[PDB]
């Protein structure tokens, strides 16, 4: 007779599924451009030269500062103004809600017809691939597991063993 | 990691290597690439000389095909006289 | 209610303040009721007048519990296979003394992995596969890890049946109410294609994988894992292709043979299970009946049919109800399944089934009292549920003018005997002891009850265990000894560290323990049965059935008109089985060490892990805590940093439990309440109380809280003195 | 999805996701520190 | 919607009759090869002695299952699809003439059954058409085993 998902934060996942996968982008062409390697080759040395290193971990500080100011600022203004208190319209929050958030403050507001849109026109372009593209990176980051483990050598770890016959690897192909 | 030339002088190599004679499997049934083996024409027991035997003969083994059911001997039970002994 | 009926809600309630008894939960607070619901979660008064459902529900339960006992034990056979201890041990066993579980290291923990092995570090285990497990021949560590996920396969399965019932839109009355066939059926394959099925991987593998392994080996040195069909050579050895017979029957000669069976009697020596080949033939001519017997039949016929003069009517019509009771199928089944578990506690120690139990000591008798507990504590409820008959369960009074009607008629009656029965016990089956202490302590030995001093004089021996074993005057033929080794007559000469089994003979101190059981036994079922008899209307109350079996007690007046009910007498009457077997137990134990339980020397001069300090020793009751308690028990109090020690450390703690019992025992109840409020003023000052009433606890609720503490209490306390007393020495 | 004055529920015993967790992570400091019986400050 | 399968008293057997067909010409390559047989190394060795005179020189690959699974796929869509209503087959995206079908929506020799006309010759209920395939399909099912081997045929 089937569950209720319907789930309601809800709409949000959706959005929260876009970042994952307009995100997951990123790494399949450049990756993969890969410079088919490559005409060849690839030297680091350059900034990073001899100064001890670079990043190791201090690089994921200044990553995320430069991000936490984004993913953070963020939602907090993909939209949500209202912003307070006693009882709902449920988005869950709601407070938005009847006021945009604002009457007669400023242009909070974007475009033509009391509203937030760009308006009809397009699904076009982007609902199927961007959501195509939940599905793309899915299957191609399931692609990735298939892509390391195995290890080929170093580390079997604890063994009950039972494989070789033979190595696994991405460089492309298959073979079979 | 760090670099110092040239990712290789020369590339990747014999890790699969095969190529000309890309063999093993294909062959090996190197006696099965070709199988060619007995007579051209017939009378008996090939099954050589190497392979070997004529073990059972006509019909036995052979299958294998033997060949072609003769007039036989069909098998069955009955004979063969059952030589033992 | 009507969050919204019928037609026009799929969408599910969850909200709206919910549900029982019509003045339904409030709407406003309180506790008792958290309380209410995990209790009486079932009772069925409620959820339908009309039982419509609940059988309905009650097999989908059932399923629930048939997978898990299949996640356990998938478990188990886990752990069993794959932090092995087993594998090691069956090259290796009587010496090995064996672990599947195993810590991990944090904190103080592994004081308690102790090197248990062929090399590892370990908890010791008393339940045994390791020994269900010696059957399997084939072995190796990954399957039993196949074993382990036809487990889990069994489940989810045998667990989305369950699905496939209540949830799904599901069945009615005539399928259960129609019972006619279903011990056809049941009793005619499975009891029986079971056994019998048994049999066949019962001699077919496993007979000729512990034929030559009886010997040693590594094993797969012997087994290829299957290798085991078209083919059989190896039956050749364990016997023939029946060479030439058919189909049994006789036109068949022997000169020398006859069919792999061959009946045992006694013990194999270098494996005393007892023969592994009166295995398969007893499974096999079980199977057999039940292959026939399963096969009545269809009712009332048999039952009305006949009668006698001080005989019931009754009897016939002895239940249009029986089929639509259910609370009474329960309890009778639980007199049976319980009193059925407890005769296995018995079967099992003077007769091993597996190879390598007895040696084992350790490992079969954790068992014996385990299974002993369940054969108690499954029968006080097949009278808890008989008294859960005897108020409700009918609408309507058409049982009528039976047999029942007629116990009833008496009841004032049936229960005014026993009772003197058990005064007559109790001071010929207990105060005897304390003529010795009195008299021994006064000391004049002379005229005690000793089993020297009162004269019965040195035998036991003859009554019947002389006539058992002796068995074959007989109609009897066979196998060189006994059915159980134990009885008087034959044999030195059982294994290879150790003794284990031998005459046990005992004379009196066997004769009064014998007897303590008597009374002990008697009283248990005193309250038990007056409990369920007078279950509906008492000569101190008639109004007596209107609630309850439950209700607390019905009020001050009459003088007392408290204990009554029975839920309390299925309340005071665990309370002594709590005894009934927890002195059972300590009956097995002194015995089976005070004698048996043994070791053998050159020239076999037995050593018993007590010279038989029973004597004169165990009719002093002191002795039973200058021999017993205080004498083992050392080695509890002795366990700390260790391995075991998880036992001397609890025996403190649940020795803690128990007397924690009395508290919710012992006590009022508006006492808690007249204390919980000074509390829920205190909680006000600050803002901190009021919503969800506070209260304190249900009459009947804090009888709840004693007993199944005082058990869990006083009974661990004896599974920690145990497992302290048979690992390491015995 | 959830911004500001109170949120979404939860069951009964989600105690028992706050027992075992939460609380366990804190062996997950008793082996960090495999041992304490007074500690060193930062 | 959270899923249907609707069982009427007998849903089975209309499959039965049906996992019938398919398992009855199954007893098929058996009508008309023969051994997987086993777990797959021979590598040296057959059910005991097997063989002898491992099976077989043996392709095969497993990797069916892999086509299990992937055939798996137009067994249930060939039952959706036809759910229906048919855009289906798009003919050519542009223009002009598309004649052709090549007939029908099957079932048998003209996809409209066709070439009406014929025979002077060859001259002289459909659950029978299954009923005596499981009498050609749980026959071999015992030929597998069909052995008394220490022995043999009694009636001989
Ligand atoms: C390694 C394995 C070998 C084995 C053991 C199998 C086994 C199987 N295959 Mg299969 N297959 C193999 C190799 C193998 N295949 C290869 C190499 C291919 C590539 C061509 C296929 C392509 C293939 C397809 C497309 C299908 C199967 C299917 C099947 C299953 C069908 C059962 C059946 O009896 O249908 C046949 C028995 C019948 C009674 C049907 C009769 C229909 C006939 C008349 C049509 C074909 C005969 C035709 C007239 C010959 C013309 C030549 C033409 C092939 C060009 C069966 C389990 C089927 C399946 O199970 O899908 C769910 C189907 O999917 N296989
Ligand atoms: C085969 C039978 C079996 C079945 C199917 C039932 C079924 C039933 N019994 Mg029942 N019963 C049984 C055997 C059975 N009983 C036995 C053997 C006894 C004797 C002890 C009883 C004594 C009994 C009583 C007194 C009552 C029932 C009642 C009931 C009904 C209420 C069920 C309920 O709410 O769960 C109740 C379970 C709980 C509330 C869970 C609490 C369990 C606690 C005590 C823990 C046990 C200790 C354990 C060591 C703790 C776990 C470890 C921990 C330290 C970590 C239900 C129809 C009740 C009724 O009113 O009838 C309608 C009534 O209360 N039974
Ligand atoms: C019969 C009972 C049941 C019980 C009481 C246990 C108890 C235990 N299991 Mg266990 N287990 C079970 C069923 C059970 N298992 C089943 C059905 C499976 C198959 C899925 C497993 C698979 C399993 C594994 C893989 C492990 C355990 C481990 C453990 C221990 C780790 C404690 C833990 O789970 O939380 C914390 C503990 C002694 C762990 C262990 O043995 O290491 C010490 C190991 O992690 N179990
Ligand atoms: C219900 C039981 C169980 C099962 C599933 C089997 C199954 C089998 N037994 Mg068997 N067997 C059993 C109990 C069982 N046995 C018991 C209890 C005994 C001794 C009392 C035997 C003594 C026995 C012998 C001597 C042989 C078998 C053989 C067989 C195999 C084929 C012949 C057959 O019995 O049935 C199928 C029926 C026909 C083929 C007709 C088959 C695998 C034979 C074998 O190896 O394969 C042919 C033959 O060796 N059994
Ligand atoms: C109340 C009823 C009615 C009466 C008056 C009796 C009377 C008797 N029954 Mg009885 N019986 C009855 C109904 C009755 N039965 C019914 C309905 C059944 C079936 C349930 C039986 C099944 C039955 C059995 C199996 C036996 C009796 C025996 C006896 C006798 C006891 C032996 C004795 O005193 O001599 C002994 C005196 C000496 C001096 C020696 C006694 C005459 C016993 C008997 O046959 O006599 C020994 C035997 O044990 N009855
Ligand atoms: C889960 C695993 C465990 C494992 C590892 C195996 C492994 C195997 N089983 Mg198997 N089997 C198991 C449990 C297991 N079984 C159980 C529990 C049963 C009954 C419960 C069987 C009943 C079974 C049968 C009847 C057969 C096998 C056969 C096989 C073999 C095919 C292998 C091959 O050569 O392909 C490459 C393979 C060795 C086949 C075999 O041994 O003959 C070739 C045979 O058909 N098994
Ligand atoms: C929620 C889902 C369910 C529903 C209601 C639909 C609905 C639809 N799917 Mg679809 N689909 C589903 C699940 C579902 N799908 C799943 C699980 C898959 C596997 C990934 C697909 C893969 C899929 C593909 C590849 C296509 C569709 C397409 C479509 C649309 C028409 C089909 C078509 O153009 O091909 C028939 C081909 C034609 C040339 C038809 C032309 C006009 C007529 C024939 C339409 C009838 C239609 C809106 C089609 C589409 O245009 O979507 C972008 C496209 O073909 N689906
Ligand atoms: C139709 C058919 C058939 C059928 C098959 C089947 C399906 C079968 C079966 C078989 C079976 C069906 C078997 C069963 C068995 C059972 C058993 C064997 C039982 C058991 C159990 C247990 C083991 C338990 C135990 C215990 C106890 C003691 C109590 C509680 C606790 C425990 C649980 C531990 C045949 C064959 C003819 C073939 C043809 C077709
Ligand atoms: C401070 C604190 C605390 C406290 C703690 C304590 C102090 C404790 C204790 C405890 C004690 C002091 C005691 C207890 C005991 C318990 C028990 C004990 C449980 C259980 C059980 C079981 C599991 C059992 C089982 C069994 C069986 C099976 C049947 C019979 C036998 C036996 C019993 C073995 C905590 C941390 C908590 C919280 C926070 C605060
Ligand atoms: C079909 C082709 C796509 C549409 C784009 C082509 C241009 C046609 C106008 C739509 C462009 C959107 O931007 C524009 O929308 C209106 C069209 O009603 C413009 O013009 C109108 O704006 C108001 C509605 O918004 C009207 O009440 C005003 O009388 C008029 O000035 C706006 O000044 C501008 O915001
Ligand atoms: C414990 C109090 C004693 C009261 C009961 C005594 C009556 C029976 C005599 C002793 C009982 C013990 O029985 C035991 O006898 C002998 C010890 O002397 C041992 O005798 C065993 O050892 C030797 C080795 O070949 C031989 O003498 C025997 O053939 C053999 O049976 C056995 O291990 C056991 O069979
Ligand atoms: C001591 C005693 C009490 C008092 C016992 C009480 C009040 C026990 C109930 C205490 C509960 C279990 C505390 C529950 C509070 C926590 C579960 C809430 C916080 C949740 C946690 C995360 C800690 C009775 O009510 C009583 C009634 C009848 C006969 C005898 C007695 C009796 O002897």
């Amino acid at each position: 007779s089937d569950p209720e998902s319907l789930r309601w934060n809800v709409q949000a996942e959706l959005v929260h599924s876009r970042w994952a996968m307009l995100g997951a982008a990123g790494i399949f062409i450049p990756e993969f451009l890969t410079k088919l390697g490559i005409l060849n080759t690839p030297s680091w040395y350059t900034a990073g030269e001899q100064e001890y290193f670079t990043d190791t971990t201090t690089l994921f500080i200044v990553e995320l500062v430069f991000i936490g100011w984004a993913e953070g600022r963020r939602w907090a203004d993909i939209l949500n103004p209202g912003c307070v208190n006693t009882d709902p319209i449920f988005p869950n929050n709601k407070l938005t809600g009847t006021d945009v958030g604002y009457p007669g403050g400023l242009w909070f507001d974007p475009l033509g017809w009391g509203s937030a849109s760009p308006q009809k026109l397009k699904e076009l372009r982007t609902k199927e691939i961007k959501n195509g593209r939940l599905a793309m990176l899915a299957v191609m980051g399931a692609w990735f597991q298939h892509i390391y483990t195995g290890t080929g050598p170093i580390d079997n770890l604890f063994a009950h063993l039972a494989d070789p016959g033979h190595a696994t690897i991405f460089a492309a192909f298959t073979p079979k | 990691g760090v670099i110092e030339e040239y990712l290789e002088k020369s590339k990747t190599n014999k890790e699969l290597n095969d190529k000309k004679r890309l063999a093993t499997t294909g062959a090996n049934f190197a006696r099965a690439y070709t199988v060619e083996f007995g007579s051209c024409k017939f009378p008996e027991n090939f099954t050589g000389c190497q392979d070997l035997a004529k073990q059972k003969k006509v019909p036995f083994l052979s299958d294998d095909l033997d060949l072609e059911c003769e007039g036989k001997d069909k098998y069955k039970c009955g004979s063969n006289v059952f030589w033992k002994w | 209610l009507v969050d919204r009926d019928p037609i026009k809600t799929s969408f599910e309630q969850w909200a709206k303040p919910g549900h029982f008894s019509r003045t339904i939960a409030k709407g406003p607070d309180t506790t008792t009721w958290i309380w209410n619901l995990h209790a009486d979660a079932h009772d069925f008064d409620s959820h339908t007048s009309d039982l419509e459902e609940i059988s309905r529900k009650v097999f989908s339960a059932h399923f629930g519990q048939l997978s898990i006992i299949f996640l356990w034990l998938s478990g188990m056979y886990f752990h069993g296979a794959r932090f092995s201890n087993y594998e090691a041990w069956l090259n290796d066993p009587t010496h090995i003394g064996p672990s599947a579980q195993v810590v991990w290291p944090i904190v103080g923990q592994e004081i308690l992995n102790g090197d248990v092995g062929g090399g590892f570090r370990g908890i010791q285990i008393t339940s045994g596969f390791f020994q269900i497990w010696r059957a399997s021949g084939i072995t190796s560590e990954l399957q039993l890890y196949c074993t382990a996920i036809g487990a889990l396969v069994f489940a989810g399965l045998m667990l989305f049946a369950g699905w496939f019932h209540y949830h799904k839109a599901a069945p009615k009355l005539a399928w259960f109410q129609d019972v006619e066939s279903m011990l056809n059926h049941h009793l005619a394959g499975l009891l029986g294609l079971g056994s019998l099925s048994w049999a066949r991987h019962q001699v077919h593998v496993s007979l000729p994988i512990n034929q030559f392994l009886n010997a040693g080996v590594d094993p797969k040195e012997i087994p290829l894992p299957h290798e085991f069909i078209l083919n059989r050579d190896l039956l050749a050895q364990l016997y023939p292709s029946f060479a030439e017979g058919a189909t049994p029957f006789f036109t068949l000669n022997w000169s020398k043979y006859a069919d792999f069976l061959t009946f045992r009697g006694g013990l194999d020596p270098l494996t005393g299970g007892l023969w592994l080949t009166d295995i398969a033939h007893h499974h096999l001519a079980i199977a057999i009946l039940f292959l026939i017997a399963g096969h009545m039949y269809r009712i009332k016929d048999i039952l009305e049919a006949h009668k006698g003069p001080f005989t019931g009517q009754g009897h016939k019509g002895l239940y249009e109800i029986l089929t639509t009771s259910w609370h009474a199928q329960l309890s009778i089944n639980l007199a049976m399944l319980g009193s059925l578990t407890i005769v296995v506690a018995q079967h099992m120690y003077s007769m091993p089934p597996y190879p390598y139990l007895a040696t084992d000591y350790a490992t079969q008798l954790s068992l014996f009292t385990h299974h002993m507990w369940i054969g108690g504590f499954l029968i006080v409820g097949a009278a808890a549920h008989a008294a859960i008959f005897m108020v409700r369960d009918y609408d309507p009074t058409t049982r009528y003018n039976d047999l029942l009607d007629r116990v009833l008629r008496h009841r004032d009656a049936i229960i005014s005997h026993l009772n003197w029965v058990c005064i007559f016990l109790g001071f010929h089956s207990f105060g005897l002891y304390i003529h010795n202490d009195t008299m021994s302590a006064l000391g004049r030995p002379q005229d005690m009850f000793s089993d020297t001093a009162i004269q019965l004089q040195p035998v036991f021996a003859q009554w019947i265990q002389n006539t058992h074993a002796l068995a074959p005057g007989t109609t009897a033929p066979g196998a060189t000894a006994s059915t159980s080794l134990t009885w008087g007559g034959g044999d030195l000469v059982a294994v290879g560290n150790k003794v284990a089994l031998l005459p046990i003979p005992l004379g009196t101190a066997d004769f009064l323990v014998h007897h303590i059981h008597a009374f002990t036994i008697h009283v248990t079922v005193l309250i038990l049965l007056k409990g369920v008899l007078f279950a509906r209307s008492s000569r101190l109350i008639p109004d007596k059935a209107n609630l309850g079996f439950r209700f607390p007690c019905d009020g001050p007046g009459r003088g007392g008109t408290c204990q009554v009910s029975a839920w309390d007498h299925v309340f005071l009457g665990l309370f002594w089985m709590y005894n009934s077997i927890s002195v059972v137990i300590f009956h097995f134990s002194w015995k089976m060490q005070s004698d048996v339980w043994g070791t053998i020397n050159d020239q076999g001069v037995v050593t018993h892990i007590t010279a038989g300090n029973f004597a004169q020793s165990s009719i002093t009751i002191n002795g039973w805590l200058r021999d017993f308690l205080w004498a083992q028990a050392s080695q509890v109090i002795q366990s700390y940093g260790s391995s075991l020690s998880a036992y001397g450390l609890f025996f403190l703690g649940a020795h803690f439990v128990w007397a924690f019992s009395l508290m919710f025992l012992f006590s009022g109840r508006g006492y808690w309440q007249e204390l919980i409020e000074s509390i829920v003023w205190a909680h006000n000052k600050l803002k901190v109380a009021p919503a969800t009433q506070p209260r304190a606890l249900s009459i009947v609720q804090g009888r709840a809280v004693g007993v199944t503490h005082y058990l869990l209490g006083g009974i661990a306390t004896t599974w920690a003195f145990f497992l302290a007393r048979i690992i390491a020495v015995g | 999805m959830r911004d500001l004055k109170t949120y979404l529920s939860v069951a009964p015993v989600v105690s028992t996701l706050w027992f075992g967790a939460l609380a366990g992570l804190l062996i997950e400091i008793n082996r960090f520190f495999p041992d304490a019986l007074i500690f060193p400050f930062f | 919607s959270d899923p249907e399968g609707t069982g009427g008293f007998i849903e089975p057997r209309w499959l039965a009759y049906g996992e019938v067909i398919n398992g009855r010409f199954a007893m098929l390559g058996a009508v008309g090869l023969g051994k997987v047989g086993l777990i797959p190394q021979e590598t040296a060795l057959a059910w005991f002695q097997t063989g002898v005179i491992y099976n077989y020189w043996a392709d095969n690959y497993t990797l069916f299952v892999l086509e299990m699974a992937l055939m798996g796929f137009a067994e249930h869509r060939r039952f959706q699809d036809w759910a229906k209503p048919g855009s289906m087959g798009k003919q050519y995206f542009l223009g002009l003439e598309k004649g052709f079908g090549g007939s029908g929506n099957p079932a048998y020799p003209g996809g409209p059954f066709f070439n009406p006309l014929g025979f002077g010759k060859d001259e002289k209920k459909l659950k029978e058409v299954k009923n005596g395939r499981l009498a050609m399909l749980a026959i071999l099912g015992y030929f597998i085993q069909g052995l008394v081997t220490g022995v043999g045929p009694y009636q001989n």
